[PDB]
RNA sequence: UAUCUGGUUGAUCCUGCCAGUAGUCAUAUGCUUGUCUCAAAGAUUAAGCCAUGCAUGUCUAAGUAUAAGCAAUUUAUACAGUGAAACUGCGAAUGGCUCAUUAAAUCAGUUAUCGUUUAUUUGAUAGUUCCUUUACUACAUGGUAUAACUGUGGUAAUUCUAGAGCUAAUACAUGCUUAAAAUCUCGACCCUUUGGAAGAGAUGUAUUUAUUAGAUAAAAAAUCAAUGUCUUCGGACUCUUUGAUGAUUCAUAAUAACUUUUCGAAUCGCAUGGCCUUGUGCUGGCGAUGGUUCAUUCAAAUUUCUGCCCUAUCAACUUUCGAUGGUAGGAUAGUGGCCUACCAUGGUUUCAACGGGUAACGGGGAAUAAGGGUUCGAUUCCGGAGAGGGAGCCUGAGAAACGGCUACCA
RNA sequence: GGACUUUUACUUUGAAAAAAUUAGAGUGUUCAAAGCAGGCGUAUUGCUCGAAUAUAUUAGCAUGGAAUAAUAGAAUAGGACG
RNA sequence: GCCCGUCGCUAGUACCGAUUGAAUGGCUUAGUGAGGCCUCAGGAUCUGCUUAGAGAAGGGGGCAACUCCAUCUCAGAGCGGA
């Protein structure tokens, strides 16, 4: 199959290389899953020396972390809108690492509104104790709240769905969120 | 002599790539596939033999068929297979209800019974109990050893404070 | 080349085993285990080529199958068991107790020891490394992994083990002036107290050594095994104690005992 | 090489995991990670002061200097963040008992922590394969610019 | 795939083939020591040649050199044990001296004649070879 | 072990070749061939083609025996002797054979993995597995579905196998369980104090992400938002723990989570007792096979530095359809233009690139003896490559295998 | 342990360095080519020596040298130390 | 005396040459393109989860109300698996 040796190819000097030995199994390369979105289907590839990868094709939910909240919610993924390698992975909503998706933005709400009582956008005793204890730490950020309003949160995929079978990523923040914002609305 | 094969359609013969555990092919090596000819599952004139099954009884007896009868050569060998072959419910001592076969050794009459597997026995319970016992024992073992290393580092820190007070 | 090399061509087989050139096309491939291939010694070579307690390897296998041999405790019925350095071979019949150890010719010596001395082992640590659930572990040269050691123990520190069980006792640190046994090189078999460790960061630490005869040699921090204090080892050294007689002196001593 | 822009690629340029929080008011803006390659190679000031990203940077990236440590003369600086150096040597031929001039051009990755030009005798350390022809990384610019200002004009 | 049953030859052989004088000398040696082939001269003179070789090799070394010590006096023990080298002239310069005669006159062939038991070197040959 | 000699002239001294002369682990062929030991051997040309036979199979007290098997006898009415077949397990990826291809490839000496996989062996390694959780979930142990076998059969023809009837598991597929503890959360009520609290939830390991601890360069202070421990109620806060490396984002640990849920024993043989609350209650001996993570070992894969024969009647070569590099992914067991997408225009070269040649596998080595050299190495040791050519791949720890399959060409 | 260092060729000693080969020590395979054996009493109940050393040249490492021979330095002083 | 070239005879070798000649080998365009591998679909059959009718079994333990665990069978509705 796909053979990731260097024994083909030219030498840096430019010379063309002969054919010493034949294709060896241990230098194989398998096809790109080209993982898609929606309805979990995951096939496991038998890799080298036992051990399995979980080639995922179609994935609707991933575990996404909020870097500045120390939490992670399993949310519903809703399409790619940017990818630094190819725009085909965006037009096709193909899920790869480093890809930028928009996620459910509703478990993060239900968590945040039940941790501050501040509620994004725009009575109990112990609960109010905890809320008063907190606050002075809930300014969020213009872009993350504005993200909340529409109900879709920019995240950046960080796991490898072809490999792991996971579609985990992180909510964007700071200069990175700024970069992808800029880069995103500019190309419309 | 070529065989048919359920779900290939065609009243013809097709050469198919056959694998483990599938009709008309018994492998000869670990993961050894083989492409062999096979006859379609659609009955035609090219057939020498047709494998049929009686599903509903007729209005007449059939000679070497309906008339004569022949018994299942074997009987239940596993525990619950016996129990539920007779529908005994888990109690009724399954060491009796197992069918025994008489073979006659000329002038000796032998009674041979199977070997009831998956039966709950004194030795199996002895083993299970040994497993739990051993697990718990080594659990507390490693706990205590952990405690003793903890104390080692403790009265190591003690000599730390002692020697550091010395100067 | 397609998989595990399961044979051993008798000509490749390590020379310190002392096998004869002719008569044979194969040798006992050391099985997997505690000792590296070319620094082990198959129980067939021991119970036959050194102990002469056999002829046919078949007799060897039979002997072993009647449990009449055991290494550091366990019986061991692997005909080509990879036994080696610092190990303890016990023979209940014969009442013999052996420690596998190097002479000075860097071979393997038929060394007999007490039944008492045959229940502790020296073991150079190869790694002091933290383990899972916090449990720190030391792993010595003979594959032995012992948990809960001593924060005073670091790499290359030798170790005395209960053998009967798996616990480290008094450990000998790697300092200047500690009696050292050389395991590898053409200065192996020798012994000599440590002089000075040339460092060289990530480049094989040389070890300067001087024996009990005022002779000096260097080696590397790999082939170096610590075994005590000057004059004061911890185990039974063989007849020569690693002084390496020169060729002429050997010509002298072997012709010194001359009169029948 | 790099210079300016730093963020000048389709993907965001960030050092892995080195997180800094927007809630946390800061004067440093972005928290930075660095180390030292070992072997007494002083991690240069411009590597810690720097603003670049290079994950192949030995001092502020995710590679490791190990194995052979070599030196050579710089014959090429064209490719971005990577140069070509020429180690010369003499090969002993016994039959004529004489050493003959020879050389080799090693391709070596150069972090944007240096200011390398053609000529600067330089010291590089082997690492992992980072490219098709790269196995070393510049770890000390021994020379300078070879008395280049010395050739000037009048008054 | 076995170990090689190694070997070597035991004789060198004259460069010039038809030098009358050496044919004379060699033939004399034959009719004096009762030899068979001219190979029993070549062989012995070749053995001797390797001996002389090692000898002049050592001679160049520094005196009382380790190898000159051990191997020099070893070869000395060697050439003495048989009766080729004299206990008198027993210091390797004489092994550089030497001659083929000293090897010839030491054969069992020769010594079974040297004190009777023969009367002629040929009866020595026959009697030896006949059990 | 530093040796020459014959042939140019009428005769001479030269240059210079020719011929002689000696060896060859160097083949062949010719004539003759008695004795002991040692015994290389279809490489060269045709890695051309092959009749027939044989060369990989394997069982311990210890996974499966209702053979309608043989034998008995000591019992052994569940089995227990031995044991064809068949299942299951492991092996067949070693070994042998050839030297075709192969010239910076292989190989070598020297390196690297802080760049990966590894059956095995070896030494370690697992109290949590259920769930609104008093009228409870088999664990005194849950589900079948198959061979062998019996039976009916098909074909000229193979280790071809079809329809039907049975039946095993350390095979297939499921699935209960065990002490304390404290920590992170939620919190019903009471009461405003300076603030506390029932008892409800989460906490094995593995998986994937994100965050954090992983100090240590010599020493001190003010403040902000959090917020811990003891009250000598203005407050202090003292003893406060720190692994490895030349080097890490290493080992190791924490939090928030995620998983068509990894593993955590429904396994087998010998014994068959200890103790009473006499329940067929409750414990308990030795060792076999398995079982996740770590180490270990046998390994493997890429890898640094330097080193090849002839050739210029080969001087430029590399970017077609990767050539040199940057970014990002994808793919790998993992590094990497290994592949893709974008971007740049780079890379080798008279210190001979690139190309051609080789009747070239590389090395240990071998033949020839002043020295320096020369020539040789298919071939008993190591490393590589192939099994008529090519590609493809199953199985598996490991094969791009060929006494494996699949396709194409011969 | 913090803080910095002109780069080399050359030579020295050393480490790392499979065995077979080779050079070569011991041992009378009756001799020799070989082999790594063997040699001793108490030969009716063990005693015992061995299975060496060397070469292993280029390149990498380690180190002693400081001649020979290259290299870099302060002249628009943009020098040296404090 | 020696001696050069054309020309003539026999034998051998190599060269130029219509045939745009012929043969083996390695690479390679373009077109066609088997095979297994990944992948969108497929669904002979063959079990299975959840919603329930029509007959019996087994009892959380009651004078009448009340109620738990495993198992087998078909007229009949959803959530998928090989």
């Amino acid at each position: 199959g796909i053979s990731r040796d260097s024994r083909h190819k030219r030498s840096a000097t430019g010379a063309k290389r002969a054919q010493f030995r034949k294709k060896r199994k241990f230098e194989l390369g398998r096809q790109p899953a080209n993982t898609k979105i929606g309805a979990k289907r995951i096939h496991s590839v038998r890799t080298r020396g036992g051990n399995k990868k979980y080639r995922a094709l179609r994935i609707e939910t991933g575990n996404f972390s909020w870097a500045s909240e120390g939490i992670s919610k399993k949310t519903r993924i809703a399409g790619v809108v940017y990818h630094p390698s190819n725009n085909e992975l965006v037009r096709t909503n193909t899920l790869t690492k480093a890809a930028i998706v928009q996620i459910d933005a509703t478990p993060f709400r239900q968590w945040f509104e039940a941790h501050y009582g501040q509620t994004l956008g725009k009575k109990s005793k112990n609960a109010e104790r905890k809320w008063a204890a907190r606050a002075a730490s809930a300014k969020i950020e213009s872009s993350v709240e504005s993200q909340f309003s529409a109900g879709r949160l920019y995240a950046c995929i960080s796991s490898r769905p072809g490999q792991s079978g996971r579609c985990d990523g992180y909510i964007l923040e700071g200069e990175e969120l700024a970069f992808y914002l800029r880069r995103l609305t500019a190309k419309k | 002599g070529f065989p048919m094969k359920q779900g290939v359609l065609l009243p013809t013969r097709i050469k198919l790539l056959l694998t483990k555990n599938v009709s008309c092919y018994r492998p000869r090596r670990d993961g050894e596939r083989k492409r062999k000819s096979v006859r379609g599952a659609i009955v035609g004139p090219d057939l020498a033999v047709l494998a049929l099954v009686i599903v509903k009884k007729g209005e007449q007896e059939l000679e070497g068929l309906t008339d004569t009868t022949v018994p299942k050569r074997l009987g239940p060998k596993r525990a619950n297979n016996i129990r539920k072959f007779f529908g005994l419910s888990k109690e009724d001592d399954v060491r009796d209800f197992v069918i025994r076969r008489e073979v006659t050794k000329g002038e000796k009459t032998y009674t041979k019974a199977p070997k009831i597997q998956r039966l709950v026995t004194p030795q199996r319970l002895q083993r299970k109990r040994h497993q739990r016992a051993l697990k718990v024992r080594n659990a507390q073992a490693q706990r205590e050893a952990a405690a003793e290393y903890a104390q080692l580092l403790a009265k190591r820190l003690s000599e730390r404070k002692a020697e550091k007070a010395e100067i | 080349a397609r998989g595990p090399k399961k044979h051993l061509k008798r000509l490749a087989a390590p020379h310190h085993w002392l096998l004869d050139k002719l008569s044979g096309c194969y040798a006992p491939r050391p099985s997997a285990g505690p000792h590296k291939l070319r620094e082990s010694l198959p129980l067939i070579v021991f119970l036959r080529n050194r102990l002469k307690y056999a002829l046919n390897g078949r007799e060897v296998k039979a002997i072993l199958m009647q449990r009449h041999v055991k290494v550091d405790g366990k019986v061991r019925t692997d005909t080509t068991y990879p036994a080696g350095f610092m190990d303890v071979i016990t023979l209940d019949a014969t009442n013999e107790n052996f420690r596998l150890v190097y002479d000075v010719k860097g071979r393997f010596a038929v060394h007999r020891i007490t039944d008492e001395e045959a229940s502790y082992k020296l073991g150079k640590v190869k790694k002091v490394q933290l383990g899972k659930k916090g449990v720190p572990y030391v792993v010595t040269h003979d594959g032995r992994t012992i948990r809960y050691p001593d924060p005073n123990i670091k790499v290359n520190d030798t170790v005395k083990i209960d053998l009967a069980s798996g616990k480290i006792t008094d450990f000998i640190k790697f300092d200047a002036g500690k009696l050292v046994y050389v395991t590898g090189g053409r200065n192996l078999g020798r012994i000599g107290t440590i002089v000075h460790k040339e460092r060289h960061d990530g480049g094989f630490d040389l070890v300067h050594i001087k024996d009990s005869l005022d002779n000096t040699f260097v080696t590397r921090l790999n082939n170096v095994f610590v075994i005590g204090e000057q004059g004061k080892p911890y185990i039974s050294l063989p007849k020569g104690k690693g002084i390496k007689l020169s060729i002429a002196e050997e010509r002298d001593r072997r012709r010194a005992q001359q009169g029948l | 090489s790099t210079e300016l822009t730093v963020q000048s690629e389709r993907a965001f340029q960030k050092q892995p995991h080195i997180f800094n929080n927007p809630k946390v008011k800061t004067s440093k803006r972005t928290k930075r990670w660095y180390k030292n390659a070992g072997l007494g190679f002083k991690t240069p000031k411009t590597a810690i002061e720097g603003s670049y990203i290079d994950k192949k940077c030995p001092f502020t990236g995710l590679v490791s200097i190990r194995g052979k440590i070599l030196t050579g003369t710089v014959v090429s600086t064209k490719m971005h963040r990577t140069i070509v150096i020429r180690r010369a040597y003499l090969h002993y031929i016994p039959k004529y008992n004489r050493y003959e001039k020879r050389h080799k051009n090693v391709p070596v990755h150069v972090s944007p922590a240096f200011r390398v030009q053609v000529g600067d005798i330089v010291t590089v350390g082997q690492c992992r394969p980072i490219s098709k022809t790269v196995r070393f990384n510049v770890v000390k610019v021994s020379a300078a610019x070879x008395x280049x200002x010395x050739x000037x004009x009048x008054x | 795939p076995r170990a090689p049953r190694t070997y070597s030859k035991t004789y060198s052989t004259p460069k010039r083939p038809y030098e009358s004088s050496r044919l004379d000398a060699e033939l004399k040696l034959a009719g004096e020591f009762g030899l068979k082939n001219k190979k029993e001269i070549y062989r012995i003179s070749f053995q001797l040649s390797k001996i002389r070789r090692a000898a002049r090799d050592l001679l160049t070394r520094d005196e009382k050199d380790p190898k000159r010590l051990f191997e020099g006096n070893a070869l000395i023990r060697r050439l003495v044990r048989v009766g080729v080298l004299s206990e008198d002239k027993k210091k390797l310069d004489y092994v550089l001296a030497l001659k083929v005669e000293d090897f010839l006159e030491r054969r069992l062939q020769t010594q079974v004649y040297k004190l009777g038991l023969a009367k002629s070197v040929h009866h020595a040959r026959v009697l030896i070879t006949q059990r």
